Parts: structure tokens; sequence; C-alpha cells
């Protein structure tokens, strides 16, 4: 009993690199030492041990698996505190990586190319790239923890509010740093596996429903993470394939739970990012998304009032000028191998977007003209 | 602590060490300490000197013996100590010229001819260097591809190659005749992954300004000594029957001739050699050499701008899904066949060092760009109603997996670039086609690799100009009555000889009914039409009715 706290005091003072290796063995043993249920002494005693365990960084998975079942004794503050630790567990690993990432480059500047040039030419020719071990080995260790906490959300279940409030925003806020540094390919997988976990959680219904809006922070994170990765750099196909499946669920949930004004407004903001990406990649999807954006934003103006007159005027002129611009199909091999399969996916993706079949060039001009937003169009653009 | 008496005790302790070494648990580290102290206590010329050589010979053998008692491949600290010890042994050998060999001029106390055979002892020295040759290859196979250690250990290859030059300058005709088959292979190991820059430095640096000089004209001639030996060794190998070495060496010579000489010589030598029958019966390492040279032949064909020859030279490789396994990068599940791990442990210990790699992702780009340039005019000509020669599973199939993607706009990936280039080439804007291929291969670090980068870019630029003009004429011959050739010259940014050459070949070898005036720079055709295209498509469909109707009869009878 107090003997746990005395050991946890002694180990921390004694140190020197041989003893923390013994501490790691001892902490794995301590992890089941006393079959009690958390009240006063045990949270105080355990949390000081957990702080030493995070500092030691003992074995990554095992401490997590013990925490995965230790937190279940209704210890709400301790779950939130461990999520606050979770940012710190990764953050000082990015600073430690940054210390080496900056340090190696200072040495690279200080050394001399002209006595390393044959090797430099061979390294370029073999294509081993501008690579260094110390950042790589440091980069792997937060990524194991990062996945372990997302896996933990799928096993916390029920209330999960500490994770819903903080951990998704902190995961996205951390994910951006990882994506900018290097690990975009891991981020692409992480978004796909997180979507599999999210859909699996929705399919549990284990004391969880749309009435507490549990779906909404998870979808908001997934939308923000996919949206930033899509803008910065990624392969085109896969981000859209996972994003469309997420949109189908959310459209279902919004229709079942009744149409919610602020998440639909966020969906309108996400749809403006979508229209620009579709002008680069698919004009028919731009035409359906832009028509949907002007419809949904018109309904939001009616429902919530929006007095931003100048911005509405630029957005209506942007909509009228952008909308009819759909070229013809020049993909000759695609025509031979049957355009109708591409059309099948374009029709189903457009029905999923919620505007039926893709709109045709003359009709798209014609009904946009019949909409009373034409009255509101800016003079120079109207006479244009 | 030795034993403080002359000669015979040291000879007894060398026998004691050899006898102890063949016993399993023996203190090999203490034997290495004792061999170093037996070098330290020696003092007499000829005998003590030759005892030091006879001991130093066994120090390299003991260091090779010691490391497999507990890992790995040889420890780099032990390997660097072998590298030092081999150089000092070579310096003692270079100082000596056969003192302590005896050769019946002095016998008390000499003799490397007794216990036994002085040529065998002289030949064993190469076989000691060969254990350093082994371990160095094992280190650079098993160290990580992107580690700073990998960059550092590449520096030692020059130190190894310098020892091979010390050894080749210590023979001795009677050792040369028998070791030449292995020495030819060692020369090949230090040649068969060589890059452009060294060949460019010697052949392209102004001779008026360049070297004039006694040291320089040892070292420059030193470098092209390898290709001097190579030309002799081909004739010398007409004596020998080790045809695994002959097949391996010829494949390396085709690589050497392609990369550092001229692309006629590589084609001449491959078309002379005919090694197809040989590679079946010459084992996996020779088959890996065939793959190494086959990749290089397609890369060199691409570096001369010949799209067919480049496409055909990678055909065996790019009809095979198993290219990743050839470089050792195979997984134990990735179709359904890839087993068992126990065999794969041998295979990953044969294939392959990172500094001997070729990039497959680049190879796919070379094959796809070469195929795309051929097949985009071919499909455009055929499906605008010359349809008569379609090949089921060519570039169309590789295009198909990116062609059918309704979500594919901007690219990040290598395959997505090829689909974007195909989308540009189908539209036909040649400057747009150049921009997508050139910019994104500077951005991706893929133009940088060869000092011929601008030559290859210029060749690809001209092929895009020629085949954009070709697709432009095939599509717009659907409406063109007549065409002026000034507009074709200026708009595709080409000279009139090139334009006359492009148009005449197109009319002459698809056999088009178009009247070309070269003096008045004017093409007249009138081939129109919308209905005529439907009529040709129906006539092809009806012809495939008669062909099947008469096929059914030839099945019947």
């Amino acid at each position: 009993r107090p003997e746990n706290a005395l050991k946890r005091a002694n180990e921390f003072l004694e140190v020197g690199k041989k003893q923390p290796a013994l501490d790691v063995l001892y902490d794995v043993m301590k992890s089941k030492k006393h079959r009690t249920w958390q009240k006063i002494h045990e949270p105080i005693m355990l949390k000081y041990l957990e702080l030493c365990v995070d500092l030691r960084k003992s074995h990554l998975a095992k401490e997590g698996l013990y925490q995965y079942k230790n937190i279940c004794q209704q210890v709400n503050i301790k779950s939130l505190e461990d999520v606050v630790r979770a940012y710190l567990k990764l953050a000082e690993e990015k600073t430690e990586a940054a210390k080496e990432e900056s340090q190696q480059m200072v040495l690279d500047i200080e050394d001399l190319d002209n006595i390393q040039t044959p090797e430099s030419v061979l390294l370029s020719a073999v294509s081993g790239e501008d690579t260094q071990d110390r950042t790589d080995r440091l980069l792997l260790t937060p990524w194991v923890k990062f996945l372990w906490e997302s896996y933990r959300q799928c096993l916390d279940l029920l209330r999960n509010n500490s994770r819903v409030e903080r951990l998704y925003h902190d995961i996205a806020q951390q994910a951006f740093k990882f994506c900018l540094q290097y690990t975009r390919k891991a981020e692409f997988r992480k978004l796909c596996d997180n979507l599999r976990m999210h859909l699996s959680q929705i399919q549990r219904h284990h004391n969880q429903s749309t009435a507490i809006n549990l779906n909404n922070p998870e979808s908001q994170s997934m939308h923000l993470e996919t949206r930033l990765v899509q803008l910065d750099s990624a392969i085109s196909m896969e981000l859209w394939q996972e994003a469309f499946k997420a949109v189908e669920d959310i459209h279902g949930l919004f229709s079942l739970s009744k149409k919610p004004p602020k998440p639909q407004l966020m969906a309108n903001y996400y749809n403006k990012v979508s229209t620009v990406f579709w002008k680069s990649g698919n004009a028919l999807f731009h035409a359906s998304t832009l028509h949907r954006l002007y419809h949904l934003s018109r309904e939001m103006r009616k429902n919530l009032t929006q007095d931003e007159m100048q911005r509405m005027s630029t957005r209506v002129l942007l909509a009228t000028l952008s909308i009819p611009i759909t070229p013809e199909r020049t993909d000759i091999a695609r025509l031979l191998d049957m355009d109708g399969i591409i059309v099948e996916k374009q029709r189903r993706l457009a029905t999923l977007l919620g505007l039926q079949a893709p709109p045709t060039r003359i009709g798209l001009i014609n009904d946009m003209v019949r909409f009373n937003v034409l009255q509101y169009v800016v003079p120079e653009v109207k006479d244009l | 602590k030795g034993t403080e008496i002359t000669h015979a005790v040291v000879i007894k302790k060398l026998n004691e060490i050899l006898q102890a070494r063949g016993k399993k648990g023996t203190d090999r580290a203490a034997q290495i300490e004792l061999l170093q102290l037996l070098v330290q206590i020696a003092s007499e010329n000829n005998l003590g000197e030759g005892v030091i050589v006879k001991i130093k010979f066994n120090i390299i053998a003991s260091l090779y013996d010691y490391n497999p008692n507990l890992a790995t491949y040889m420890k780099p600290e032990m390997w660097q100590k072998c590298l030092d010890c081999i150089n000092e042994l070579m310096d003692i050998l270079f100082a000596n010229p056969n003192i302590f060999v005896g050769e019946n001029i002095l016998e008390e106390s000499e003799n490397l001819q007794n216990v036994d055979q002085p040529l065998r002892v002289r030949g064993c020295i190469l076989t000691l260097v060969e254990r350093m040759d082994e371990e160095f290859t094992k280190i650079m196979q098993n160290t990580d591809p992107h580690s700073q250690e990998y960059v550092e250990h590449l520096k030692d290859e020059a130190q190894v190659c310098a020892i091979i030059e010390r050894v080749q300058r210590y023979l001795e005709e009677k050792g040369t005749t028998e070791e030449i088959c292995r020495v030819y292979l060692r020369r090949i190991l230090h040649t068969y992954y060589k890059f452009d820059y060294k060949a460019h430095q010697r052949q392209l640096t102004p001779p008026e300004g360049s070297s004039k000089s006694e040291q320089d004209q040892a070292e420059n001639e030193g470098e092209d000594s390898a290709v001097l030996m190579e030309r002799l060794c081909k004739y010398i190998y007409a004596k020998d029957r080790t045809d695994r070495i002959r097949t391996c060496a010829i494949l390396c010579h085709i690589y050497h001739h392609y990369l550092h000489s001229r692309w006629y010589q590589a084609r001449d030598l491959m078309l002379m050699s005919h090694l197809q029958d040989n590679i079946q019966h010459a084992d996996p390492p020779v088959q890996i050499l065939y793959n190494r040279t086959m990749v290089q032949l397609g890369i060199c064909a691409f570096r001369q701008g010949l799209t067919k020859d480049a496409h055909n030279a990678l055909l065996d490789i790019q009809s095979s899904g198993r290219a990743k396994e050839l470089l050792g990068q195979g997984l134990l599940l990735r179709s359904l066949q890839e087993r068992n791990q126990e065999q794969e442990k041998v295979e990953r210990r044969r294939q392959v060092p990172f500094h001997l790699h070729i990039n497959l992702e680049l190879l796919e780009c070379v094959y796809l760009v070469s195929a795309m340039l051929l097949e985009i005019p071919y499909m455009a000509a055929h499906e605008s109603d010359a349809r008569r020669r379609m090949i089921s599973k060519q570039f169309h199939h590789q295009l198909r997996v990116g062609e059918r993607q309704p979500l594919l706009g901007p690219p990040e990936s290598m395959r997505e670039h090829v689909v974007a280039a195909s989308k540009a080439m189908k539209m036909g804007d040649w400057k747009t086609c150049h921009s997508f291929i050139i910019n994104e291969k500077m951005n991706g670090k893929v133009w940088d690799l060869f000092p011929e980068a601008d030559k290859v870019r210029t060749m690809l630029v001209r092929k895009i100009q020629e085949e954009s003009l070709r697709t432009y004429l095939f599509t717009y011959s659907s409406v063109y009555d007549s065409i002026s050739m000034e507009t074709l010259s200026d708009m595709f940014e080409l000279d009139l000889p090139t334009v006359h050459s492009i148009i005449s070949k197109m009319i002459i070898n698809e056999e088009l009914m178009a009247s070309l005036d070269q003096p008045t720079q004017t093409v007249v055709m009138h081939r129109t039409e919308p209905t005529a295209q439907q009529n040709l498509a129906l006539q092809l469909a009806e012809k495939l009715g008669s062909l099947v109707e008469n096929n059914e009869r030839v099945f019947d009878h």
C-alpha cells in the first residue's frame, strides 16, 4: 500500500540509465498490483505512477492496454487528464524530433560538400534522397501512440466525452503537423481506418444516439482533416471515396434526426471547398455542388438571417459566372471502354450529393435565370 | 608470457593456435591477442618477417572465424581492422618479393614452398582478401537503404577497389592465369553499376586545357584500364569453359557498352551473343544479371529517344508482376503464391544491395511514356475509321485503371501523372503535354539523375511535337478538305524538312489517298464525313460476321 508511493518516489530520485530499464520491468508488474476499486487514495497513487510511466515511455502498447481497463471504474477526471497527457506524450516528441531536425541541418551547413561530392553524386544517382536516421526513429514512436488513442476511442464507447471534446480536435491539430512534416501516406490510411471505426461505433448503438450529437464532433474532425489534406497535397481518388461514404451516413443521420442548421451551414462551407476542387477535376460535380450550395445557403439565409450584403453579391456573381462552364468529353479510350460506367458513378454520386442526375448546359442556365437570385446580381455582371 | 626462446616455439604455437581453432568452444579472441604478440616479439629478418607474414595471413582467417561465433556479418570495427591489416600485409608483401619463400636459395630458416606449394600460398592471399570482399557485400546488403551509415560505408568501396589494384599489381603470371576468372568478376563488381559522370569527365573536358602531366596520365589511364582488360578478357575467355561466368560477364559487358560507350555496341553485342538458352541453365544470379542489363538497355534506348526499341527492351519485365521480388522487395502474401519464409531467407540473402538497385517506378514511367507515344496515334488513327490492327492488352489496359476514375483531377502520384499526360495527349496541346511531363519530373526529383537530362527532354519534346501533329491530322482529316503546311510548321514549332518528313511518312505507310504538294506546300484530301465512318464501322462488323461464318465451317470440318 504506501510502499507503492515510496518505490515511485525512490525510482524517480535514483535514476541513471540502467535503473529506468529495471523500472520498465517493475511498472509492467505494478500494473495489476492490488485488486481494489478507485476512490480517494488509488487515483492519487496511480496518477503519480502514470506520470513516471509517461516519462519512462516504457513499452507503448502495454501501458495503454492497462489504462484501457483502469479508466473504466468511473474515473471521469482521470480519463480527461490522460487525454491532456496524450497531447504532451506526442508534442515533446515532435519538439525532440525538431531538436534533431534542426541540429543535423546545422552540421550539414558547417561541413564541406567538396570533400563529400563523389558520395553526394552517387546518393543522388541511386536516389537514396536527403535522408537521416534520427528524425525517422523519433517520428515512428508518437505515431504508435497516435493510433493507440484513436483505437481507444472505439473501445471507450458509451459517454466518451473527454475524447469527443478534446481528442478529435487535438488529433486533427496534431495530424496537420504530421502531414506537413512527412507522414501523408500514414494519414491517408488513418483517415480510412478512423472512418471504419466511426461507422462501426454508429452501428453499435451502445447507449449512444444522435440526440446527444455524438456523430457531429467525429464528422467535424473527419471533414476538417480530409479537407486540409485534400488542399495541401494528396492522391485524388481515395480521399473522395472515403469522403462520399461519410457524406451518405451524415445525409441519412441529418434526415432521420431532422435537418440541423449549424452543421448544414458547415456542410455549405465544406461544399465551397468542394466546388473549387471539382472545377479542377469534374465540371458536372461542380455544377451539382454549386447549385446545391446556392440552394442550401439560400435556405440558411431564410432560416437564420444573414445581412452580409457585399459578400452575398460577390458569391452570387461567382455562382452565375462559374456555373454553366462544362466542356465536352475528349477521353477516346474511355468512350471505347464504355463511358456509361463513368456515367453510372456520376449519376449515383450526384444522387448521393442530393440533386439527382448531373444538370445539362442549357437547362442549367435556364433555371438559374428563373431563380430570384438573378435580381440580386451585381450590375456589371448582370449587363455582362 | 610468450616463451622467451627462438624460432621453433613460435612455429609450435602457430600449430597450437591452428589445432585449438578447430576445437569448438576455444578462446578465439585470446588467439588473436597471442597472434598479435607473436608479431610483436619477432625480430629476425627473413624468418621473423616471414613468420609475421605467415601469422598475418592467419589473423585475417581468425577474424573471419571469430565473427560467426556471435554475429552478424562481420562487425564494422573488425572489418576496418581487417582493412588496415590487409593493407599492411600488402605493404609487407610489396617490400618482400619472395623472401621467406625459400625457392632453394636459403632454407635455414625459410620456406613457403614446403607445407607447401609456393604458388598455392601466393594464390591464398587473394582468397584472404576475398573474405573482406564477402563481408563488405554482406554489410551493404543488410544496412538500411536510407541510413547515414549506408552513405558512410559507401566510402569504403574505393578502399576495397584500391586493394584489388594492389593485388592485380602483385601477380605473377602463374597466379594470373588461374585467378583471372575471379579477378575478371572482381573487376566487373567494381564496374557493373558505374554512372555517366566519370565517362563524361574523361571524354568531354577540353584537351588543350586538360591534363598534360605525369601523375594524371597514370590515373586517367588507370580508370580506362578496366575497359582495356575487358577487351582482352573476352579473348582470354575463349580458352575457358566456365560458361556461368561467360554468360554473366557478357551481360555486364552489354551494360558497360550501353552506359559508358555507345548504343550501337550494346545492340551489336546482344544480337551477336544470343544468351536465351544460357540463362535457363545458368542459375538465378545470372538471371538477375540478365534483368539488370535488360533494364539498362531500355533506359539507354530511351536516352537515345527510340520509343519502340525502349518499349520492346522492357517488354519481358513489364509483362511480369514479379519485378518487386527481383530486387528482394517481395512480401510473403501479395497475390497468393509467395511461400515459404524459410526459402525466402536464402533469397533475401542473395538479392540485393541498395547501391546496386534500379528504380522500378522510373522503369514503369519509361515503359508507359514509350508505349503512350506509340499507341495514342495508333488508337486515334484506328477509331477515326482505319480500324484494322487492335492489340488486346497493350497500353489501353494500363491506361484503363486511371481512365475510368470520375474523381481523378490533380495528380500527386506517378501513375496519376501518366493519366494526366494521356488526358493532355488526347486533347493534343503539345506545350501542355511538355509541361506536365517536364515540370513534375523536376518537382519529383526524376530529371536530375542523368547528365543527358536535356538531351532526353529535347528528344521527348520532338516526339510530342511529331505525334501531336499526327493526332491533329488524324482527328481533323474528318473535316479537312485541304491543309497549308506553313501553318503546320509554325503551330507545331517545327522546321519544313521535319514537317514534310512527318506528313509524307503518314500518307506513305498508312497508305492514305491524300495528294501532297511539297513545292506549293499544300495538302489536298477531302476524306470527310459522319456517315462514311458509320459505314466503315458497319462494314468491319459485317466482315467479322463472314470471318466467324467461315470459322464455324473450319471448326465443323
